[PDB]
RNA sequence: UUUACUGCAGCCUGUCGUUGGGUUGUGGUUCUGGAUGUACAGUGUAGGUAGGAGGCAUCGAAGCGGGUGCGCCAGCAUUCGUGGAGCCGUCCUUGGGACACUACCCUUCCGGGACUACGACCCUAACUCUGAGAAGAGGACCCCGAUAGGUGGGCAGUUUG
RNA sequence: CAUCUCAGUAGGAGCGGGAAAAGAAAUCAAUUGAGAUGCCGUAAGUAACGGCGAGUGAAACCGGCACAGUUCAAACCGAA
């Protein structure tokens, strides 16, 4: 076999907790807990995850690293009449999932930047910690770069808080075609967010 | 493994350089890796302070596997300048030796009595 | 309002994750030294059920010491020794099983070596509190996420023909 | 009246353009076929759900509008 080295990467990152990276974990961990929410890296921590998602090293691409908390939607008990069924929260995990919600956070911190995608890299008990990319329309390098220049269109911007990433189709129920997909494509507020 | 001698990478370094003049070097981790898996590779060195640790982190089992002699080198900067480029590089191959050939094979019997 | 109905918070508690390293106590995981197997008597221990018979031996076959496997201080393997012939059975010791040194997986044997679920204790190194910090005190507990049961007019929606 | 319905409605928060979203099958079919997405008609108050009560409620096929296909990650080269 010829494999590269980002074929290693990816048979370290199969099953972290039986390779070495959960050592690298146990020690990792402890820099990142002290660390706050949005954390600007200088190189991905999964190179061939960040490069088979779309990172490329040039200029305007930046990599941040995004603590979230863990469970479902911290949600308050009404304090009006309810139904039954509307009374109880606690069992209640919301829609957003926790990657997106990473996601959101980084775009919130970097308002020039669009998300491209983002990646797992790591959790414990209380958080998990997602790695985000982002791209600069407005970088004359993504500007140049034709496989990048389409995140300089008007229609580009937003797309995190839009649900346009992978994550956000996922979440939207567009990760398949086919049956199971009769409320969810074109969009959820397309069939009043019945599907969802 | 106990520390390999200064002297001893000093004379990776050298070959590298020699290398560089003669023979031929697979500089960058993915090249290297390449080389070893096809078994060209006649020398390996791989820089210590690499982040993340999971670039080269493949490096030494896998040189182990294919019968390659491998060595440690403090960072990454001189490294990239005895492959003699611009930027910093976590690991270079020399698969063909040039007049360095002898020297490689030295470090290769250090880095075998070492081990 | 409540020991009306049905729920929901809060709280109590089991389990999983967070969550690591040691010491022992508990189950078998896995296998070395013996196939250790024996109503009746045995020349002889069914040498597992077996080509219902057929191989070894002074270059090894025994009547003995607390008998190294075992056991009815018998007897098979020749070992620390010294004593100077154990055959297979078509005379089957009128058979719970009747027996050739022939790749022993099998009720034993206790190196149980190695991983394992529960429980007890210790360590710090994660984690928590204090401090600006050195550090001090706790510590894989607690908190927290999830799940399971309880308690629950604290709160919600109703009913009370 | 409690599941249900009202209804993912009302309302809220975030993003955002002249449109937006979706978009080139790990699809739909059924014995053998079709061939990106969207929208309209139909399927059809059908299948399905439901104190199987009240009610809620598709999609595919098919007929149309308009039609469009492609770019990365990797393998090989190695700053070209």
């Amino acid at each position: 076999m010829v494999k590269s080295f980002y074929g290693y990467v990816r048979d370290a990152w199969k099953n972290p907790d039986e390779t070495y990276v959960n050592e690298l974990r146990w020690e990792r961990l402890q820099v990142w807990r002290k660390q706050g929410s949005v954390t600007r890296i200088e190189r991905p921590t999964r190179i061939d995850r960040a490069r088979s998602l779309g990172y490329k090293a040039k200029q305007g691409i930046v990599v941040v690293r995004v603590n979230v908390r863990r469970g479902g939607l911290g949600h308050v008990r009404p304090n009006r009449g309810r139904r039954t069924q509307k009374m109880g929260k606690n069992k209640v995990s919301g829609g957003m999932s926790i990657q997106r919600i990473a996601e959101v956070r980084a775009d919130r911190r970097y308002p020039n930047l669009e998300v491209l995608n983002s990646y797992w890299v790591g959790e414990d008990g209380k958080h998990k910690w997602f790695e985000v990319i982002l791209v600069d329309p407005h970088h004359p390098v993504i500007k140049s770069d034709k496989n990048l220049n389409w995140v300089c269109d008007p229609s580009s911007r937003g797309r995190a808080t839009r649900g346009k990433t992978s994550a956000g189709r996922k979440g939207r129920g567009m990760a398949t075609r086919g049956k199971g997909t009769e409320k969810t494509r074109p969009s959820i507020r397309a069939y009043k967010s019945r599907g969802k | 493994k106990f520390d390999v001698p200064e002297e001893l990478t000093n004379k990776a370094l050298e070959a590298l350089e020699l290398a560089r003049d003669t023979g031929k070097i697979k500089k960058g981790t993915n090249e290297a890796t390449k080389a070893i898996e096809r078994g060209n590779a006649k020398l390996v060195l791989i820089a210590e302070d690499i982040e993340p640790a999971e670039i080269v982190a493949h490096i030494g089992p896998l040189s182990e596997e294919k019968k390659a002699p491998y060595i440690f080198i403090k960072n990454q900067k001189e490294l990239g300048a005895a492959s003699g480029l611009g930027v910093s590089c976590a690991t270079v191959a020399i698969v063909d030796a040039g007049k360095a050939a002898e020297m490689v094979q030295d470090i290769a019997q250090k880095l075998e009595a070492l081990k």
